[PDB]
């Protein structure tokens, strides 16, 4: 019987085949990166935005910082505040900007 | 010259100008955004075989600015007016296979910010047209050669004018309207077009 | 035309001369790159002839690597994967499949059919296959369209929608890479650089529209069981149950019933079902 | 061991570059002023040029032998066009172009058979013909005679125009060949 | 239904063909044994070989393969149902005489015998090759003859 | 008569018979009016040294 298709399983299935791709020498464009993010963003899902944007800025890329936000605001909506702040500490280590309209969120998510 | 209005009575502006490249159809449209039209329409295009670059650079201006925008031959030379067009439309992400679809799909959609954009390789169509598309208190500029009597389209230049094309067109454009030929979008919606 | 002549020289030839898998493998090749015909239902017949030689012939590397050449450059996927996953066994079966990148490229082909065929849960499988061998991803695999996607996720839903990048794509700097996307008037070449292909590349298809595809395939077979067995195929059942089990495969087509669609076996796979059905 | 004996016959469309290469002794040519149909594809049926464009062949009968037919405009360029205007567009464009863009926008005789013909598709036309067959056999047969024939009916169209599309994809002819542009004398 | 689609077409087929074969050698050799003018199974057997030797492709059959309704050879279609998974359907087909020929693939001994026309408009649209074999399509070409 | 030569066998007087008594002419007229029907009968024979695609004269 052939697995349903689901739209975490289509997220994990392209984070391994990006995996492998760039184990073989492949270069994902930006606009992978993005889809899969976008992906990732369209399911209830926060553990693949660490990943994915480990890999992009792995790859050297980086999205512009409304996808950050976007991000950062899903996680909060999921209630993912150490998922959020590791993406955090991610972009910080990989030397990318994070906004004060978009820091507020990180520093108010230790409220508690 | 510049800004050269049709010296002719229209109940829309439409005006032909030297711009061909960039930085003088950036100051143009500025020029005809002060005026504030209703709308404003505009026609360009660009020579052949020289400064590739400007080609999409010029749509990225008018596709913002311009909300019609009608794409057209102008000096092309050896190379294909269609290569032209798609080098111009590679600016906003369309390619001339986009375009040539939705014209079976019978609608080109408007562009993301809700303008809408067409093209046609046959100048002389091309800028009727546009003139045809003008609306009480529109605007249209057509951009590319001001003077030059000539198209330098294929083997040959040819004789040619924008503003000799316009001025009569801008008498009997209303025909259109009177036999029924709705121009209120690119593919016209004659109402039995039998 | 002229290798088969030599190939039909020897199949009914002396023992001497029968073929060998060799001899299999040079008139695949030969029918795989002809020029100007369509060959697939002679490689099929070779491939069934080198099947009914089974007490003599057994294939080798060049003999799956040819066979997934064809069931690829031919849009024949499914046949494709079945090789490819037998080419898996033999060490350096993707280096052969890669044919060092000329004659187009049959892993590349391969891979691309995977992609746009969303048999994604086989890519990845051929992906590591190719790690085993340290095969690398040729180049000719990683074409994109004018949006620019790869097979890392042309096949995630949006199929030829691009995301949010967070910016404005800058399409002037784009725009300095000639590859004009014109249509030309109709002759043998393409247009989008991917179709490689005799015919054409697969139908873009998403990996959920495949799944979807495969789901139906799927219950539509439980079907045709269903109806060509009948209720002794579930045979502690009501034909009640076994009408209303019906409308529902025929539903989900276009709760116990569930659990009897789950009892409802399948044997496509092993003869040994057939080879008594037969008896 | 055999002496490997190999010939074989092709016979083909001729290209309108061969018939200007004609030029038991010798053979001659017609410069035709009009695109002319092959009576063999246009109306010996199953009508092959029909199964190529997809069209009725009472359609394409009437683009040349009807006295009133006319195309849409041919697939592979721009067009905005589409009483009956016939004098009025000549007023409102010059006729130096009007005769440039007229036959791309609207056309009838069997040159707009040829244009269309050379305008087509070939692949797309295998992808549409899947579909619409896979469509047609996961409807559902319907009880009807008369609609379950016209089912039938079109799923053998499409297989038959899959076919030829594949061969016209896969040898060296091409199929806007079916209109001739010039004859040959014997 | 008994066998399904990897076995019960190819054996289908079979069955069908061989109890056609059996039948048409039977009813064809009654008359000439009756009639008295004997005359040797051998001879039969090639035209009965002839009548029976394709199977059509059904639409269940549909393949990037075969096509429905294409014709293809019993050998053919065994082994192509042994060796591929691609969906293979196919049913026996007793194609008379003047159907055996017109399904001859040398283009020229269907030509020359009848359908002249339609043969050649369809050969030329599918480019048909003839590789030159058989006797029919020899003596057009004033050869040796293969044979 | 050329049904039963060729069940002799017997085929170079068969030949005899259908060529040089009167390609042969006769199907050059054959390929001469389908070519002016616009159908390209074309002859090539393969070299089984070479594989080159000598085209006949016709």
């Amino acid at each position: 019987t052939p697995r349903r298709w689901s739209q975490e399983w289509e997220v994990e299935l392209a984070i391994v085949l990006m995996a492998k791709v760039i184990e073989l020498g492949g270069v994902p464009t930006i606009g992978d990166c993005a889809v899969i993010l976008r992906a990732a963003i369209r399911a209830p899902m926060p553990s693949s935005f660490l990943k994915i944007l480990q890999t992009t800025h792995s790859l050297g890329y980086a999205f512009g910082s409304p996808l950050y936000d976007e991000i950062i605001t899903l996680c909060l909506d999921l209630g993912e505040l150490d998922a959020a702040i590791a993406i955090v500490a991610d972009m910080e280590t990989t030397g990318i900007t994070v906004p004060d309209q978009t820091l507020d969120k990180v520093i108010s998510a230790r409220q508690s | 010259g510049r800004c050269e209005l049709i010296d002719e009575e229209q109940a829309f502006g439409v005006i032909v100008d030297h711009a061909n490249t960039p930085d003088g159809l950036s100051r143009l449209l500025d020029s005809v955004r002060e005026l504030k039209p209703r709308r404003i329409i505009t026609v360009i295009g660009c020579a052949g075989e020289n400064e590739r670059g400007k080609r999409p650079v010029m749509t990225k201006i008018a596709t913002e600015k311009s909300d019609v925008t009608m794409l057209t031959s102008d000096n092309p030379g050896n190379e294909d007016p269609l290569d032209i067009l798609d080098d111009m439309l590679s600016g906003i992400g369309w390619t001339m296979q986009e375009y040539l679809k939705h014209g079976e799909h019978d609608y080109y959609p408007p562009l993301s910010n809700g303008h809408r954009l067409f093209l046609h390789d046959v100048r002389r169509v091309a800028v009727r047209c546009a003139v045809a598309m003008g609306e009480e208190g529109d605007m249209v500029v057509v951009a590319g050669k001001g003077h030059e009597s000539y198209q330098l389209e294929g083997d040959k230049k040819e004789f040619y004018d924008d503003r000799e094309e316009c001025r009569e067109a801008l008498q009997y454009v209303d025909e259109l309207h009177q036999a029924g030929i709705d121009t209120s979008e690119f593919p016209w919606r004659l109402p039995e077009s039998h | 035309e002229v290798a088969y002549a030599t190939f039909e020289n020897m199949e009914y030839g002396e023992d001497f001369m029968k073929p060998d898998t060799e001899t299999y493998n040079w008139v695949i090749q030969a029918y795989t790159r002809a020029d100007s015909y369509d060959r697939v239902q002679d490689v099929a017949e070779l491939l069934g002839m080198m099947v009914e030689d089974y007490k003599r012939v057994q294939p080798n590397v060049k003999t799956h690597a040819l066979l997934v050449e064809c069931f690829t450059k031919y849009c024949v996927v499914k046949e494709a994967i079945r090789h490819f996953r037998a080419l898996k066994n033999f060490e350096g079966g993707t280096k052969v499949l890669h044919n060092a990148g000329n004659f187009e490229d049959p892993l590349s082909l391969y891979l691309r059919a995977l992609c746009r065929e969303g048999r994604i849960v086989e890519l990845i499988d051929a992906l590591d296959a190719m790690r085993r061998d340290n095969q690398p991803i040729p180049p000719r695999a990683m074409i994109m369209s004018r949006k620019y996607r790869t097979l890392v996720s042309s096949w995630i839903e949006p199929l030829q929608e691009e995301a949010e990048l967070g910016y404005e794509i800058d399409y002037l700097a784009r725009y300095v890479e000639r590859k004009r996307w014109v249509p030309r008037r109709g002759k043998t070449p393409l247009d989008p650089d991917a179709a490689g292909f005799i015919y054409s590349n697969p139908i873009e298809t998403s990996f959920k529209q495949r799944c979807l595809e495969d789901w139906k395939v799927h219950h539509r077979k439980l079907l045709r069981t269903l109806q060509s067995e009948g209720l002794p195929v579930l045979g502690d059942a009501s034909e009640s149950d076994y009408m209303r089990v019906m409308e529902r495969l025929r539903n989900i087509i276009k709760e116990e019933v569930d659990e009897l669609i789950c009892r409802i076996k399948l044997h496509e796979g092993d003869t040994e079902f057939w080879k008594r059905r037969f008896l | 061991i055999d002496r490997y004996k190999h010939q074989q016959l092709r016979i083909g469309l001729v290209s309108p570059q061969q018939i200007s290469a004609w030029a038991r002794y010798q053979m001659g040519y017609i410069k035709l002023t009009c695109p002319v149909t092959h009576v063999w594809y246009l109306k010996r049926l199953p009508s092959y040029i029909a199964n190529l464009l997809d069209k009725p062949l009472k359609e394409l009968e009437g683009l040349v032998y009807c006295d009133f037919s006319f195309a849409r405009p041919i697939t592979k360029k721009p067009t905005f066009l589409r009483q009956s205007w016939k004098y009025s567009i000549p007023l409102f464009f010059t006729t130096q172009g009007f005769e440039i863009f007229r036959n791309r926008e609207i056309s009838t005789g069997a040159g707009a058979i040829r244009e269309q013909l050379a305008d087509l598709d070939l692949r797309i036309i295998i992808e549409n013909s899947l579909v619409e067959w896979k469509q047609l056999g996961e409807e559902g047969p319907t009880g009807n005679e008369w609609e379950d024939r016209k089912i039938v009916r079109r799923k053998d169209f499409l297989v038959r125009r899959m076919e030829l599309a594949k061969h016209f994809i896969r040898t060296n002819i091409e199929p806007e060949w079916m209109v001739l542009c010039l004859l040959p004398v014997l | 239904r008994i066998l399904g689609i990897p076995w019960g077409f190819l054996i289908g087929a079979e069955l069908t063909i061989v109890q056609s074969r059996i039948s048409l050698v039977n009813k064809i050799q009654k008359v000439y044994r009756s009639q008295g003018v004997q005359i040797h199974n051998r001879h039969i057997e090639i035209i009965v070989r002839q009548i029976t030797s394709k199977v059509l492709v059904s639409e269940e059959g549909m393949s990037n393969v075969f096509l429905p309704g294409e014709l293809i050879g019993l050998l053919r279609a065994e082994r192509t149902g042994r060796a591929l998974e691609e969906a293979i359907c196919y049913r026996a087909v007793l194609l008379g005489i003047t159907r055996a020929s017109l399904n001859t693939q040398s283009f020229i001994s269907e030509a020359s015998f009848q359908e002249t026309a339609r043969v050649l408009a369809k050969a030329a649209l599918r480019g048909r090759i003839d590789w030159l074999k058989g006797l029919k399509e020899n003596v057009v070409l004033g050869g040796v003859i293969p044979a | 008569e050329v049904w039963a030569l060729e069940g002799f066998g017997v085929a170079h007087i068969l030949q005899e018979m259908l060529t040089y008594k009167s390609a042969p002419e006769s199907f050059r007229l054959l390929v001469r009016e389908l070519r002016s029907l616009a159908l390209e009968l074309n002859h090539f024979l393969v070299s089984e040294k070479n594989f080159q695609i000598n085209r006949k004269e016709v």
